[PDB]
């Protein structure tokens, strides 16, 4: 007499992203842990449904290691949509995607923009770099303080220094890189040094774009001609 | 001649850059009057410059008794008339340190404030580059005079579109300061 089920569903613990919509590979370092909760739940057929009159906990089990972000790329999941740069990443384990404890698809959080967008606009222009002085004047009169200074004016920032948003459109504005510590994407907006090579070098990455000459690979490989501006 | 008030933190910044003198940018502050209480006009100029440059980011200091005339509080930004010399500039900076000032602006009593210019290709001028106005004091005693001169940080800048180490070199280690004298 009816009867027995168990499906099973993840607890993940990760963090967040950044992302140039030029980079081919999401990062698996974004997943700090995830374990594979499954439930046993017993009981009997109803009228057209299911009661559940007991459950058992099998052991959990950590698959951090064998968790994969599948075939999506920054390439291939960027759209350019106004005000909004967030995206959840499906988790793929044995090549299938899971359940959170909520009934959707386990995801991470990544943001993807442009290279030199400081302002979040998804086009990178002459108002980037006048930004990214701005900030440059405002760091270079508070002692380098990055937390009393909003770098973007987006309206996803809102004059918030501490906002996410903040720390995205630093990773983006930091076009020229410094001496010093190697950052990774993952650093937050107060371990880059932002200041008038980055405003200089996007301005002249705009204005090169919109020269006949570098239109073909402004549209096609941004990469090269930010290369041929920071050298 | 010298008037940065940490130059021998600059000599270092510019140690390994050659030194090779001849024809290079002379930046400059004024040389005025004010009647105390009054608002004295200081100007920071640029000459044998022109088109020769396409960016500046630059640190000028003088006595913290001298306040320099706002134009929003809260965003920090000073108040200032625009010279020639930039002219044709895609964006320009004018700002206030107020917190987190260095040891050696503090113990000689020294404000400061920071201007940036940038333009598209070496349109950097030349002549007079901004006008500030200062708050003299009104108990200030006539015949006093004011120092005005630079405070050099890690990323300030005076530099052509070419990059050119030296020209920068050149441009920091040439400037001369300024005054302001107090009359009746
Ligand atoms: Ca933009
Ligand atoms: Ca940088």
């Amino acid at each position: 007499v009816t009867s027995a089920v168990k499906t099973q569903y993840v607890e993940i613990e990760s963090v967040m992203g950044f992302y140039f919509n030029t980079e081919d590979k999401f990062d698996t370092a974004q997943i700090k842990k995830a374990v594979l909760h499954t439930v046993y739940n017993e009981g009997y057929t109803d009228d057209g449904v299911a009661v559940v009159l007991r459950e058992y906990e099998s052991e959990p089990v950590d698959i951090t290691a064998e968790l994969t972000f599948g075939d999506a790329t920054p390439a291939n999941t960027y759209k350019a949509v106004e005000n909004k740069f967030d995206y959840e990443i499906p988790v793929y384990y044995n090549n299938a995607t899971l359940k959170d404890a909520e009934g959707n698809d386990a995801t991470v959080t990544v943001y993807i923009g442009l290279k030199g967008d400081t302002d979040l606009n998804n086009i990178v222009d002459g108002r980037d770099a006048t930004a990214t002085l701005t900030y440059y004047a405002a760091t270079s009169t508070d002692g380098k303080d990055a937390t009393t200074v909003a770098l973007s004016p987006s309206t996803l920032v809102g004059g918030n220094p501490e906002s996410v948003y903040d720390d995205f459109s630093a990773f983006l504005s930091d076009v020229k890189v410094d001496a010093g510590k190697e950052l990774t994407r993952f650093a937050k907006k107060a371990e880059r040094l932002i200041d008038g090579r980055d405003a200089s070098s996007i301005l002249t990455f705009y204005t090169k774009s919109s020269v006949d000459q570098y239109k073909d690979m402004a549209a096609n490989e941004p990469n090269k001609l930010w290369d041929i501006v920071t050298a | 001649n010298n008037a940065v008030i940490n130059v021998d933190e600059m000599n270092e910044a510019f140690k390994d850059v050659p030194d090779l003198e001849g024809e290079g940018a002379h930046i400059t502050l004024s040389n005025t009057t004010a009647k105390p209480g009054e608002m004295a006009e200081v100007t920071m100029s640029v000459s044998n410059a022109d088109m020769q440059w396409n960016m500046c980011g630059i640190h000028i200091i003088y006595p913290d008794i001298l306040k320099p005339e706002m134009k929003d509080p809260e965003e920090r930004t000073v108040a200032f008339q625009k010279g020639d010399a930039l002219e044709a500039a895609t964006g320009i900076v004018c700002m206030e340190w107020q917190e987190g000032l260095p040891p050696v602006l503090t113990e000689n009593k020294k404000g400061c404030l920071f201007l940036t210019a940038m333009f598209s290709g070496n349109q950097g001028g030349e002549g007079d580059m901004a006008t500030f106005r200062f708050k003299v004091p009104d108990n200030a005693e006539p015949g006093a005079v004011y120092n005005l001169g630079y405070y050099y940080m890690n990323t300030d800048l005076f530099i052509n579109e070419q990059n050119i180490p030296t020209y920068q070199k050149y441009a920091f280690t040439h400037m001369e300061g300024g005054t302001i004298t107090v009359e009746l």
